[PDB]
RNA sequence: CCCGGCGAGGGGAGUGAAAAAGAACCUGAAACCGUGUACGUACAAGCAGUGGGAGCACGCUUAGGCGUGUGACUGCGUACC
RNA sequence: GUAACGGGGCUAAACCAUGCACCGAAGCUGCGGCAGCGACGCUUAUGCGUUGUUGGGUAGGGGAGCGUUCUGUAAGCCUGCGAAGGUGUGCUGUGAGGCAUGCUGGAGGUAUCAGAAGUGCGAAUGCUGACAUAAGUAACGAUAAAGCGGGUGAAAAGCCC
């Protein structure tokens, strides 16, 4: 449409308040290495639950 | 204990030990303010008087400053008419500290 | 030196209106020319 | 000098139990609203809600007096269906019996917010079953 | 402003300004509405009012003891250094010298003197004459100024 | 002991960097750097270089130790903006303004 | 003589934005809306210079009312009894003793009800 | 010397009277967006102001009821040209 | 949507016959401050003491003062022994305004009084700049699309093989 008057700067931070980036609730390391991990995916050296997978 | 007296055309409630400010006096700092125009004292108990300026009563005070106050401004305005006006006034005072008012 | 101490006789220096200055001033808008009509506008129309 | 004026910590209230069985709707209600403001009391203040803490003992049996009742039908239009919509005089005492007194003192209180703080000091409950035994309510006949 | 009579225009009544001409004083920069013209602020000056205003300032110069009247004040040559050694000797600083005779030797002096200055009695200058610490005069100037002030 | 890294004239709108900074605000430096490594997104590598430069001059130079290093401030400001003509319907030539950010990381042991 | 225009106005401007200290949004950072606010502010203040005394006067009267009515007389009947009773200027602003130290105020009131006719 | 592509940009260290003169270098407002801190916002309501006001931070208030800033809350109340 | 007492409430808290009370405005009045001017006294070129009705106010008229830009006393006198300008605060006046000062600032400044004026912006659906705003909304250019492996490269869903 259009608008009546110029909106306030407090409005711009309120409209953004729910769309913001949310916490990760900390992290994982391996059961099996001193290498650090990515939670519930696999590193390049296969470390998750040891073994080896995917040596690319 | 509280009491009422007349500073002039305005009447003032005041208690024992109170520093209060009122409309201007002639009297200076180093002299005594005292009021026989005390209209009643509200004492410890209910007071029964008819006739004011109570003859068995006083409110004793002293001057603690004679000065003039802060500058107030008065704004007069009415829209669409191009009527805007300002005035100042400062007003003089006296501060008194009350020692009298019997129990 | 004595120069710069002269002054006009009483009321000889009239000073005069500036017009069109402040909005709290009483004088401002229209100028002392009133609302609308040929003489509130700039100088035109009718001959001498 | 300046006047004394009220502060939220200074307010006393005290606890009252209002017999409503001898009574009629408005003579309880305007006396109750008056106490409920602090207009029964010395307020000495424009902005602090003083009041009493009020228990209404019953009000489940409150007569309106005369024929105004059967056209006092508590009118509303929430958002649907042609017509005004309505509610009987008979529900408001027979079911949720508090409400007849609540929306009787309500219109006697100032604007929005201060009347919402005045209003929330009243309770009526269901009737002859009040729960403020432990506060020791001072009985009042009107 | 030259180089255009253009109207920017594209009508009036279109969410914008009256847009009359490209040369308008409100057109950012290049010319403003009341900028300056040549000035000449001089008037007639009334001759009977003027000479009696100099009788006024001349009476004050004897009443205020600023009129010394050194007899035939001059230097030998048109040198600042002679006039400056004379004024120190007379115990005078920053004084208005009136030559009566436009003799070159006084008239080409005083250029080096920071606050000392030379004028002629012919049409004696009234802005100068109320300033300076003293009026030095010659008796030859007092005569020729008086014959101008009648 | 404190070190600023700023990255001026950075290739971002600033709301979009502030989106990433405000997640990692007050986290302490080493965890904020993991959370930042494993967000793949392009705004987050851009901010890493200035997060990393900050912590890195604290590990050398004027600093001492980094075990007690914490991210004392993290914020982003409007850098100098460029105006470009956007091609558009019916031969409309409206302005699009090409933003940059001047992004500030400060770390201290304070 | 080209005058700069506005080295006087910088001092009127900052006085206005200082007087506009404590106000919300544009009234505190934008001069146009600051100027608007100063005019309405001082008009409101000026109605309320008088209006404050009338408003309070309602309260001066109603505290004296609860006191009097606990003393079994109605307020207007008490004031007319005291009027009928000999001299005393009294005052509506008088009773500090209505809300606290409430032992007192009865003797005047008790006098007025009796003297009433 | 640190981060970095070999980049961009800042910082430390050093230079000068001064970089609170750092290269777009003169000192630098105001819009503008963002940080740091204080106090505040979940019986919560409209020109956002006025009049009344709990509280708290800071200020040894010679502690002598104050100063400083903000303010729950609420009587009253319709912008300027 | 009560909404023909302003509303709650009232079957007397109504209405009618008689009357008294109270509350109720910047009115009426006194205090404290103040404008101009009438009257009388001193007694004037200027004023000051007592007293007095007065003083809501636009268009508009008239009197009076201020800073800004520049001259003139200013060829003096003050200045890195800390000048304009920026800014927060206090003090002060009837208001415009004046003054003092911490922070900033690294060269300029200044009355009394006279004089000249391009002389105070916030509006002209005024012109320009910086840049806000609805907005992180809308946009992904004939879907002459792409898949996955290796590589340059700090980095590849768009490059290269």
């Amino acid at each position: 449409a259009v608008q009546q008057n110029k909106p306030t700067r407090s409005k711009r931070g309120m409209r953004r308040s729910h769309d913001a980036l949310t916490a990760v609730t900390s992290l994982s390391v391996d059961k099996t290495s001193g290498e650090k991990h990515l939670r519930h995916h696999i590193t390049a050296d296969g470390y998750y639950r040891g073994r080896k997978v995917i040596a690319k | 204990m509280y009491a009422v007296f007349q500073s002039g055309g305005k009447q003032h409630r005041v208690s024992e030990g109170q520093t209060v400010r009122l409309e201007k006096l002639d009297i200076a700092t180093g002299e005594t303010v005292e009021f026989a125009e005390v209209l009643m004292i509200a004492n410890g108990e209910e007071v029964k008087i008819g006739v004011p300026f109570v003859d068995g009563g006083v409110i004793k005070a002293e001057v603690v400053a004679h000065g003039r106050g802060e500058k107030v401004k008065i704004v007069k305005f009415r829209r669409r008419k191009h009527y805007r006006k300002q005035q100042g006034h400062r007003q003089w005072f006296t501060d008194v500290k009350i020692t009298g008012i019997s129990a | 030196m004595r120069l710069n101490t002269l002054s006009p006789a009483e009321g000889s220096k009239k000073a005069g209106k500036r017009l069109g200055r402040g909005i709290g001033s009483g004088l401002g808008k229209t100028g002392g020319r009133g609302h609308k009509g040929q003489k509130s506008r700039s100088g035109g129309g009718v001959r001498r | 000098m300046k006047t004394f004026t009220a502060k939220p910590e200074t307010v006393k209230r005290d606890w009252y139990v209002v017999d409503a069985t001898g009574k009629t709707l408005g003579r309880l209600a305007t006396e109750l609203a008056r106490r409920l403001r602090g207009k029964h009391k010395a307020e000495y203040t424009p902005h602090v809600d003083t009041g009493d803490y009020i228990i209404v003992l019953n009000a489940d049996k409150v007569a309106v007096t005369g024929n105004k009742r059967t056209d006092k039908v508590y009118y509303h239009h929430t958002g649907h269906i042609g017509g005004i919509k309505q509610a009987t005089f008979e529900e408001m005492i027979a079911r949720r019996p508090e409400r007849v007194i609540e929306i009787a003192v309500k219109g006697m209180l100032p604007k929005g917010p201060l009347g919402r703080a005045m209003f929330r000091k009243l309770k009526v409950y269901a009737g002859n079953e009040h729960n403020h035994a432990a506060q020791q309510p001072q009985v009042l006949d009107i | 402003v030259t180089g255009s009579g253009k109207k920017p225009w594209r009508q009036k009544g279109t969410g914008r300004a009256r847009s009359g001409s490209i040369k308008s004083p409100i057109w950012r920069s290049g010319g403003v509405t009341f900028a300056a013209r040549p000035q000449d602020h001089s008037q007639k000056v009334n001759k009977k009012m003027y000479r009696g205003a100099l009788k006024s300032i001349l009476s004050e110069l004897v009443r205020q003891d600023r009129l010394i009247v050194v007899e035939k004040f001059s230097v030998e040559a048109p040198k600042t250094k002679l006039l400056a050694q004379k004024l120190k000797d007379m115990a005078l600083e920053d004084v208005l010298i009136i030559t009566g005779e436009l003799d070159e030797n006084l008239f080409l002096a005083a250029r080096n003197l920071h606050k000392v200055d030379v004028r002629d009695a012919t049409g004696i200058d009234p802005v100068s004459l109320i300033a300076f610490d003293k009026v030095v005069m010659t008796a030859d100037a007092v005569k020729q100024v008086e014959e101008m002030l009648a | 002991m404190e070190t600023i890294a700023k990255h001026r004239h950075a290739r971002s709108s600033a709301q979009k960097v502030r989106l990433v900074a405000d997640l990692i605000r007050g986290k302490k430096v080493s965890q904020a750097l993991d959370i930042l490594t494993y967000t793949n997104k392009k705004a987050a590598v851009l901010v890493k270089k200035v997060l990393e430069s900050a912590i890195a001059n604290a590990e050398h130079n004027d600093g001492a130790d980094i075990d007690d290093l914490k991210v004392t401030k993290i914020f982003v400001d409007e850098g100098p903006s460029m105006k470009r003509i956007m091609p558009r319907a019916k031969g409309r030539a409206d302005r699009i303004l090409k933003r940059t950010s001047h992004i500030t990381v400060v770390v201290s042991d304070r | 003589a080209r005058v700069k225009r506005g080295v006087i106005a910088r001092a009127r401007h900052k006085k206005i934005l200082k007087q506009a200290k404590g106000y919300y949004g544009a009234r505190s950072r934008v001069y146009r809306v600051a100027f608007q606010a100063v005019i309405k502010a001082g008009q409101y203040a000026y109605r309320d210079r008088r209006q404050r005394k009338r408003q309070f006067r309602q309260l001066w009267i109603a505290r004296i009312n609860a006191a009097a009515r606990q003393n079994g007389i109605s307020y207007s009947k008490f004031i007319n009894g005291l009027k009928k009773a000999s001299v005393e200027i009294d005052r509506k602003i008088l009773a500090d003793i209505a809300v606290f130290d409430k032992v007192a105020f009865t003797a005047l009131v008790e006098k007025a009800k009796a003297a009433l006719a």
